[PDB]
């Protein structure tokens, strides 16, 4: 099958910026390429067909170019409704294949997270498992290092991270890190700490099992 | 008014079969090629199968050849996808999509709403909702929330105070645990001075199990 590769996987831009998204095919596909826009929870919307032909109802700031194996999608003046994920698709030969997608996100100033730690509830402990949740609230950019320490012992393999999309108010992200332990392991230890590192700042929020 | 409406999604155990339908309206259905496109949770788009206007030609993705069959009833304006020998990797939202052609060239100009297919041996289960309680250990702002743990399948919806509280609400996407069940947290930041007077209740709806849970999150 023909492999489609997009670049970059994600990019941050501002309203009014000129944005260019590249799509490359592993084989020549002439001009049989389409571009799509997709927003969270919605179906994709066709933007361009035949590499350069604009689909009806698509603003003229969207334009496509290229042929063979090198294609580009250009947004001349980025608008607030353009922040979304964009896919290319070849229909040169079966099976039809998509690119992995390029996420166009909102650029903003760096923001440090507000860190909160939540012990497991007494209700959950009666089930036999303990979930310890660390919350990183309203930070930018997306990157952050979160480490769990249980009585100064660094934890690994027993935590999962989840990130929200950019907030509609301040364009920041939020992140949860959930430490999952058995009830027995949780009762055998005292100090539970969540260390969040971003840039030149490390913040450790902790609690002592009992207080 | 072009409308494409999928149906037939849900939970199916591995190895079983499931049949999706797509009801079309608003255009001459017999003149356009149709396709199925799927999207795994948090992944990209994958073209699944396509069929010509007169049903005389069908094409399939490599991962589904020999397992899936696409067909159409041009007298009922309905598209079908028969999915046999289903695997966990087939878990995705499935869209039916029209091409502006009698075959399936020139992209996909109209899409349905999508229907979720979850392939797993896990049984349907409503969520257990545990409190993420505040202390105030954070100044004028306090954080609280609800741990929505061990439900199947997707999705759950979370509101706060029956929808009256929307500012500062963050509901994280679910993660699939090793048990096969899903889990997520929903959090909200509130004025810490309100913790003694205002009540905060998360409302968790799980339509697949017909379960709604209301959890009062009180300071501890
Ligand atoms: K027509
Ligand atoms: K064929």
């Amino acid at each position: 099958a023909i492999q489609m590769t997009q670049s970059p996987s994600s990019l941050s831009a501002s309203v009014g910026d000129r944005v260019t998204i590249t799509c490359r095919a592993s084989q020549g596909i002439s001009s049989d390429l389409a571009w799509y826009q997709q927003k969270p929870g919605k179906a994709p919307k066709l933007l361009i067909y035949d590499a350069s032909s604009l689909q009806s109802g698509v603003p003229s700031r969207f334009s496509g170019s290229g042929s063979g194996t090198d294609f580009t999608l250009t947004i001349s003046s980025l608008q607030p409704e353009d922040f979304a994920t964009y896919y290319c698709q070849q229909y040169w030969w079966y099976p039809f294949t998509f690119g992995q997608g390029t996420k166009v996100e909102i650029k903003r100033t760096v923001a440090a997270p507000s860190v909160f730690i939540f012990p497991p509830s007494d209700e959950q402990l009666k089930s036999g498992t303990a979930s310890v949740v660390c919350l990183l609230n309203n930070f930018y950019p997306r990157e952050a290092k979160v480490q769990w320490k249980v009585d100064n012992a660094l934890q690994s393999g027993n935590s999962q991270e989840s990130v929200t999309e950019q907030d509609s108010k301040d364009s920041t992200y939020s992140l949860s890190s959930t430490l999952t332990l058995s009830k027995a392991d949780y009762e055998k230890h005292k100090v539970y700490a969540c260390e969040v590192t971003q840039g030149t700042t490390s913040v450790t929020k902790s609690f002592n099992r009992g207080e | 008014q072009v409308q494409l409406v999928e149906s037939g999604g849900g939970v199916v155990q591995p190895g079983r079969s499931l049949r999706l339908s797509c009801a079309a309206s608003g255009f001459t259905f017999t003149s356009y090629g149709m396709s199925w496109v799927r999207q795994a949770p948090g992944k990209g788009l994958e073209w699944v199968a396509g069929i010509s206007y007169d049903a005389s030609d069908t094409e399939y993705a490599d991962s589904v050849k020999g397992r899936f069959t696409i067909s159409r009833d041009n007298s009922k304006n309905t598209l079908y996808l028969q999915m046999n020998s289903l695997r966990a990797e087939d878990t995705a939202v499935y869209y039916c999509a029209r091409s502006p052609d009698y075959i399936i060239d020139y992209g996909f100009d109209y899409w349905g709403r999508g229907t979720l297919v979850t392939v797993s041996s896990a049984s349907t289960k409503g969520p257990s909702v545990f409190p993420l309680a505040p202390s105030s250990t954070s100044g004028g702002t306090a954080a609280l929330g609800c741990l929505v743990k061990d439900y199947f399948p997707e999705p759950v919806t979370v509101s706060w105070n029956s929808g009256a509280l929307t500012s500062g609400v963050h509901t994280f996407p679910a993660v699939l645990q090793s048990s096969g069940l899903y889990s997520l947290s929903s959090v909200v930041t509130v004025p810490s001075s309100s913790l003694g007077t205002q009540t905060y209740i998360c409302n968790v709806n799980h339509k697949p199990s017909n379960t709604k849970v209301d959890k009062r999150v009180e300071p501890k």
